[PDB]
RNA sequence: GAUGUCGGCUCAUCACAUCCUGGGGCUGAAGUAGGUCCCAAGGGUAUGGCUGUUCGCCAUUUAAAGUGGUACGCGAGCUGGGUUUAGAACGUCGUGAGACAGUUCGGUCCCUAUCUGCCGUGGGCGCUGGAGAACUGAGGGGGGCUGCUCCUAGUACGAGA
RNA sequence: AGCCAGGAUGUUGGCAAGCAGCCAUCAUUUAAAGAAAGCGUAAUAGCUCACUGGUCGAGUCGGCCUGCGCGGAAGAU
């Protein structure tokens, strides 16, 4: 088992509703403007603030990403290869670091 | 055993034992007479 | 270890008897054949009950006991029951000639330097059960 | 505890109708003085009053006459009409089924009888939410206007829902409690009677001349709260629970039944029902009537049940026996409270009621049964004791099945007469 | 305090080193030692051992006391062994001794193995007997207590590892 | 795949014609039941004179979907409708005899052995 | 010289008097399954029918469907079913105008973010001659849930079940 | 406080044996024993407390009045 360690796809500027899984509200039943908006972001006056740390939007991707424990499926010497079960993170021609796994 | 502000020695066999600033009743008969302030 | 009352004169009744003390794994057809002949100059009808020192293969051995008192004092009474609590209703004082003719009963097999000790050991009972003298 | 004006109507057409003398009965069990007793006859109810408006102005003077403080109709009536009564009449109005949650409230001594009849009385008091009279008058306002948002109706029924939830929520409690105490004896073999009936029956002092433990008995209705639980010796099974019950009257208010589901757990899951019946009531049949249909509002209607007739002692020159169905099982039993005429009778009915075993072992060995002894009489007794020759010992035994296999279990069983 | 007062004799054949506080005795079984609490004075005067408080301590009779205890317990130990009995009651309850190793059966998916410490030994003269031996009384005491710790006797019929010296109480089960 | 609210066709001889799914089993907050899932379902159309008759409430298993299982080579088995066959609630074991249309070996499972033995394939 | 009210949606956050999962004492704990008390706040913690509902009843689930605080959190985030305008009608009251903590149908929800906060992303200078890389890691954040089946084993326990 | 020894006679008191409950609740030989403290026994047997002495050589027992401390003591950025 190995640990791939790659920068994963860039998306930018993501919204809420994809960055976090946030449930956008009814399309139809009288909203206004107001379908994959956040909602609300806080309590009322008592903290008067908001928490560091919130989930709102922002950059996604383009990050430090590892995947853990993935099967090494074929190891080739001549050919310089290693062929590894799943998905790992980035785009086709990026750099990745892999590592025997640390937990495996 | 339970916990109780009020702890007295409920037979002849319970004693009275401070242990980690709890005061504690042993009994070596009857283990429901286990006991400690709290 | 159980042992229970035994019927000295009867053989083979179905209430009280069976389990007595032969059940414990005593001989009882050589026991009530020794002893019932013991108690064949015992008057009839008392229930004397020996202490046990036997064994559990057929061979058997009993130790001598003198007869009751208690169970004598209700013959002059002519009442054969108890009262719930004595020294309220009583079943007729009975005279201290019939207390003292139950007291001979224990007197062969005492070891008190004093006889007359035994008087208070006798009417305890009597006061028990309501049998107080004049 | 106060003067009181008295009502009961005569509606024969239907089955509404109610009995004035337990009504009266029950009042003086309150401890109500009665200054006056009001009769009439009514086809059906006048909706605005209960009774017609003659018959209202009637008792409205009897009131203003006599000076009473309360009026106790014999009969449910809707919460306006006991406001159109009140506007009749100054005094205040009580329903019967108030007048049982008083009773109720009054005799209860234990936390678990405080809980059900505090339940009950706040399920009957939020029926009656009509009148919403209070200083703070209606919240005027508009669209995006301070407020309260809803109506102080609306509020007060929440309010009250809300504590009758958690008066509900600590009777779950007190049922997991008696649960517990019941799961003592259900993991035993328990075989478990609860004697039951109509209030004045006898069943209390049927209980404690059973049991020889003092409970309470009188001649006041509804004596008894909550049930209490003994043990008693029966020749077949031998250690057995009789279980003493809190009284039933006629049209028990559905509120009160249900806050009840605590303590009727015993006659919920009762392994036999003794319904104790007084022979004396003329009115046998309506109590006969009113139990089944209580125990049908429990639904606990399909349990074994076998009548039990006290009182005989009322009735002239009889003498105590036992009524048997077709299948020749002991259906009915009478008997005797105070003579003990019938007792026996009943233990041997008992005895016959709940078993499964007919067959009697005879059982005999050399010098090795001192352990019989103990076991035998360990499980129940030896039936038929007796010796014979040469030292041999014949014992005749019959006890419940479950008993001969633990013993075979737990001896080396090597008898060949006990399976 | 009267513990304290009564001086242990130290017998013969046992070689004791007052370095300090810290304290030293040899004897034919082993070599143990302590460190005494500050509160407490150890001195010889005879072929015996004396304890008392030094000034200026509260507890100091306390602390006295427990290290006279102690240091009896240290001479006994290496003078004679100190010996503590186990027992297994089980149907199929087993002990078995592999060389400071203890091999146990308990009705566990899985074998037990208790490795001891170093200065303890073990036998097992029946396959539901422990037999330790060892010079400290504090440490065979806890390889018992360890031992104990796997199947503890329950009350019901007694089943696991006790002391052969302890009472076990058992209840009856519920009833019927 | 199947949720609640869904409705499936019967694939034995129960009675049943049609059913609606209205509890998929499992887990908390479980979506989708799939081929091989267990499903509580309610009687919708029946046949006079059946085992089971309309409103009845019990438990059935997916048997084929529209969606279809995957084989562990990457192929996937679609059908036509969504197929289901009743089961008893406390014992599970299918209520008819007959199965009616082919299945999947997704059933082969010490469970639904029986459905699978009288089913036409597979 | 205005601090928008109930319920719903979105988004949450703390407390612990713990709902589940962990550790344990007692048990009227034989076993399975429970009860009660003590420690424990890491994570988790229903979907629908009815109703404007919160609740509640019911159906079917789950390991569990915790209890409370946060302007009964959350309308410069949404909605507008309910309450609290103007139209109209029924019952009731009043001679009437009208009224009702009765019911019924209908009935406008603005704001382009300066500051604090928060999520992202840059410019400047500094770090002591300048520049390019690769790091250590002080410190910070994330994550921490659990079911069912089989083996041990039909064993321990249990009269059996 | 530690360390050895005895708790028996009527009698299984009576209405289940001291030990479910109820009434007598008194003797006894005697250094001493409550018609019996819970456990436990179907209940006896058993368990042993109260009950009394031996050996053990400087303090020990437990009520009162007070100083100061301990537990009783769980909330929401
Ligand atoms: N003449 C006679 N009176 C009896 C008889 N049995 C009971 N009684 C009397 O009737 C009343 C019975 O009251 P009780 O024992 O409380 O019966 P209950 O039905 O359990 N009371 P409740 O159900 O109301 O709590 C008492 O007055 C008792 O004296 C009987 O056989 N004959
Ligand atoms: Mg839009
Ligand atoms: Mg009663
Ligand atoms: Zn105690």
């Amino acid at each position: 088992k190995v640990d791939v360690t790659g920068t994963s796809k860039g998306k930018g500027f993501a919204g809420t509703v994809k960055r976090w899984n946030f449930r956008t509200q009814d399309a139809t039943h009288g909203n206004s403007l107001s379908h994959r908006v956040p909602g609300s972001i806080g309590q009322n006056q008592t903290p008067g603030k908001v928490f560091k740390g919130k989930k709102m939007a922002g950059q996604m991707g383009n990050e430090r990403v590892t995947v853990q424990s993935l099967d090494v499926v074929r190891v080739d010497a001549e050919r310089n290869l290693l062929l590894v079960k799943g998905a790992v993170p980035g785009a086709t021609g990026s750099d990745l670091i892999v590592k025997p796994a640390v937990k495996a | 055993m339970k916990v109780r502000a009020s702890v007295k020695k409920l037979c002849r066999n319970c004693k009275i034992v401070k242990r980690d600033g709890v005061i504690r009743v042993i009994c070596s008969a009857e283990p429901k007479h286990k006991q400690r302030q709290g | 270890y159980v042992k229970l009352q035994v019927a000295a004169g009867m053989a083979n009744p179905s209430p009280p008897v069976g389990p007595a003390l032969g059940q414990q794994g005593v001989n009882i057809m050589e026991f009530c054949k020794a002893f019932n002949a013991k108690t064949d100059s015992i008057e009839k009808g008392l229930p004397i009950p020996v202490v046990i020192t036997v064994y559990a293969d057929r061979s058997f051995t009993f130790v001598t006991k003198t007869p009751p008192a208690a169970v004598l004092l209700k013959k002059a009474a002519g009442i054969k029951s108890g009262s719930g609590k004595p020294n309220k209703d009583k079943v007729g004082k009975i005279s201290r000639a019939q207390l003292q003719e139950i007291a001979q009963t224990k007197a062969a097999d005492m070891t008190g330097a004093d006889i007359e000790a035994m008087t208070r050991s006798i009417e305890g009972t009597a006061r028990s059960m309501g049998l107080v003298v004049e | 505890g106060e003067q009181a004006v008295l009502v009961h109507i005569y509606f024969a057409q239907d089955k509404d109708m109610e009995d004035l003398q337990e009504f009266e009965s029950l009042v003086s069990s309150a401890g109500v003085e009665a200054l006056q007793v009001i009769t009439g006859s009514r086809k059906a109810p006048h909706p605005k009053y209960f009774v017609g408006e003659g018959k209202a102005v009637e008792i409205a003077e009897a009131v203003k006459a006599t000076g009473a403080s309360v009026v106790l109709f014999d009969h449910a009536l809707s919460p306006a009409q006991e406001r159109n009564l009140e506007r009749l009449c100054e005094c205040r109005v009580i329903d019967r089924t108030g007048l049982i949650l008083d009773i109720f409230a009054q005799r209860a001594r234990t936390h678990e009888g405080k809980l059900q009849v505090e339940l009950a009385q706040l399920r009957h008091l939020a029926t009656r939410l009509v009148r919403g009279w209070t200083h703070l008058e209606r919240q005027k306002g508009g669209i995006g206007l301070r407020g309260p948002g809803e109506t102080q109706l609306e509020t007060d029924r929440r309010l009250l829902r809300n504590r009758i939830v958690q008066i509900q929520s600590r009777l779950e409690r007190v049922e997991k409690q008696r649960e517990q105490g019941r799961q003592s004896r259900i993991k035993a073999d328990v075989p478990t009677v609860s004697l039951v009936g109509y209030t004045n029956a006898g069943k209390s002092t049927l209980f404690n001349r059973i049991t020889e433990a003092r409970v309470y008995a009188a001649d006041q209705l509804f004596a008894t709260l909550d049930p209490t639980l003994r043990r008693i010796d029966v020749a077949d099974v031998g250690e057995t629970v009789l279980a003493d019950t809190v009284g039933f009257i006629r049209h028990l208010p559905h509120d009160l039944v249900a806050a009840f589901k605590a303590t009727l757990q015993e006659t919920r899951q009762a392994t036999l029902l003794l319904h104790v019946i007084d022979a004396a009531d003329v009115r046998v049949q309506e109590n006969i009537e009113a139990v089944n249909t209580v125990l049908e509002e429990i639904d606990a209607h399909e349990i074994p049940t076998l009548l039990v007739m006290n009182k005989i002692d009322m009735l002239e020159d009889f003498e105590p026996r036992i009524d048997r169905d077709e299948e020749n099982k002991p259906n009915r039993v009478w008997l005797s409270a105070q003579t003990g005429a019938g007792i026996p009778q009943l233990f041997q009915a008992l005895t016959e009621r709940l078993s499964g075993e007919v067959a009697q072992h005879t059982l005999r060995l050399p010098p090795q049964e001192g352990r019989l002894r103990s076991r035998f009489y360990q499980l129940q007794a030896i039936e038929k004791e007796w010796m014979e020759e040469d030292g041999s010992v014949s014992l005749q035994v019959r006890m419940p099945i479950v008993d001969w296999r633990r013993l075979c279990k737990q001896e080396p069983a090597l008898i060949d007469y006990l399976i | 305090s009267r513990v304290a007062k009564a001086p242990v004799v130290v017998p013969a054949g046992v070689d004791v080193k007052i370095n300090g506080q810290v304290i030293t005795i040899k004897g034919k079984n082993g070599e143990l030692t302590r460190t005494l609490n500050d509160a407490v004075e150890v001195k010889h005067a005879d072929n015996t051992l004396t304890f008392g408080p030094r000034d200026g301590y509260a507890d100091g009779w306390a602390q006295a006391g427990t290290a006279r205890a102690l240091l009896n317990s240290m001479v006994i130990g290496v003078t004679e062994g100190f010996t503590k009995k186990l027992q297994l009651v089980g149907v199929g309850y087993r002990a078995a001794v592999k060389g400071n190793v203890i091999n146990l059966s308990l009705g566990f998916s899985h074998p037990v193995d208790h490795q001891l410490p170093a200065g303890i030994t073990a036998e097992c003269p029946t396959q539901t007997e422990i037999v330790l031996k060892g010079a400290d009384k504090q440490v065979i005491g806890q390889v018992a207590a360890d031992l104990r710790a796997y199947r503890r006797p329950e009350p019901y019929k007694g089943k696991g590892v006790r002391y052969a010296d302890e009472v076990v109480r058992t209840k009856e089960a519920k009833k019927k | 795949m199947i949720q609640e609210q869904t409705m499936l066709n019967v694939a034995d001889n129960s009675g049943a014609r049609r059913v609606m799914c209205i509890k998929v089993l499992g887990g908390s907050h479980r979506r989708y039941a799939g081929v091989g899932d267990i499903i509580k379902i309610t009687i919708k159309e029946a046949i006079p004179r059946g085992k089971v008759k309309k409103g009845d409430v019990l438990k059935a298993v997916v048997v084929r979907t529209k969606k279809g299982v995957r084989r562990p080579d990457g192929s996937v088995i679609r059908f036509d409708g969504n197929a289901c066959v009743l089961l008893n609630n406390n014992s599970e074991q299918p209520i008819g005899t007959r199965i009616f249309g082919p299945v999947t070996r997704e059933l082969r499972s010490e469970k639904f052995m029986k459905i699978i033995s009288l089913a036409p394939e597979v």
